Formats: structure tokens, C-alpha cells, sequence
């Protein structure tokens, strides 16, 4: 059902706390959307595999390309940091 | 003799790598035996032996390649002394 409007978290000056909560709610929803896209990728990959038999290189590679591209991304939300003055790692 | 090297038939005849060699098409009479039969040893005496003898031919040409490689290395070991 319902579709809350995303707020663009970096734009609202951090006192209007309902907007801040709706921003972090929306950002976490966007995280879950890219996650569910990754789930779509895996459900496609299993069907390609069990149709393929031994046919990895035929038509199942190009799933695995953006699969192992998308997997180190699309995981966490954290917080959009203020200034990023000190990097590490 | 290995008759052919197809590729899309060799995909639709859903066979795997290291069976995807030469003499590969002769699995097509074999497995079509094995599922129409029940892949017992009293399933296909002739048809298994056909593919088996093709594999024997591949083995012997590999032995000839081994002969060539050993001959070249021994002749290099001869020539290196002068």
C-alpha cells in the first residue's frame, strides 16, 4: 500500500523533527528498495542456474557480473555525515 | 572418428565441460539410450563401445603427442652440449 514521500535528508536544517524522522524513514525505505532489487537479482540467478544445467558461461554470466557488483553496495544506511573532515579506512 | 564439433547443438544436448571435447556428439546416442533405458549395464553394449573406441583414438593421438614432446626435449638435451 502506502507510499510516503521522501524528504531529501540533507536539506531541512535539523529542528523540524517530524521532517527529520520522515527523512530517515525515507532513506531507510530506499535502502530496502535497493535490497529488494538485490533479492530480485538472486531469484533470477537461481532460475538461470537451474535452467542452465552446466551452462554457466551461457547467459548466466551477465547476471553474476552486476550481482557481484551490487553485493558490496546496497547494504547500510548510517548517517549522511556533516563534513567528512577526517577519513580513515 | 570424431565427426563434428557443433556448439549450439552441443548446448541443447545439455552436456558439460570435459565431456565437451572431441568425440562429444557420440554422447548423444549414449544418454538417449540411458534415459530411454535405465542406464544398467545391459542397456547399450554396441552404443557405449562406439564412443569408447572414439575415446581410445583420442588417447592414442595423445600418446603420439607425448612421443613428440619427449623426442624434442631429448634432442635439446643433446644439442645443449655443443
Amino acid at each position: 500500500h502506502q507510499r510516503p514521500e521522501l524528504v531529501s535528508f540533507d536539506d531541512i536544517n535539523y529542528n523540524d523533527h517530524k521532517k527529520v524522522r520522515e527523512a530517515q524513514e525515507s532513506y531507510t525505505r530506499e535502502q530496502f528498495i535497493r535490497l529488494e532489487a538485490l533479492k530480485t537479482v538472486r531469484k533470477a540467478l537461481e532460475k538461470c542456474y537451474e535452467e542452465s544445467g552446466p551452462n554457466h558461461f551461457e547467459d548466466c554470466k551477465n547476471l553474476a557480473e552486476q550481482y557481484l557488483d551490487m553485493l558490496p553496495t546496497h547494504r547500510l544506511q548510517g548517517y549522511l555525515g556533516y563534513q567528512r573532515n577526517d577519513p580513515s579506512k | 572418428f570424431p565427426p563434428l564439433l557443433s556448439q549450439e547443438d552441443m548446448k541443447k544436448h545439455k552436456i558439460l565441460l570435459a565431456y565437451r571435447d572431441r568425440c562429444a556428439a557420440l554422447l548423444v546416442p549414449l544418454n538417449e539410450c540411458r534415459k530411454k533405458n535405465y542406464y544398467m549395464p545391459w542397456a547399450c553394449g554396441h552404443e557405449r563401445h562406439e564412443y569408447e573406441m572414439c575415446e581410445v583414438a583420442d588417447f592414442q593421438r595423445r600418446v603420439k603427442a607425448m612421443d613428440k614432446l619427449k623426442a624434442e626435449k631429448i634432442e635439446q638435451a643433446k644439442a645443449a652440449a655443443a
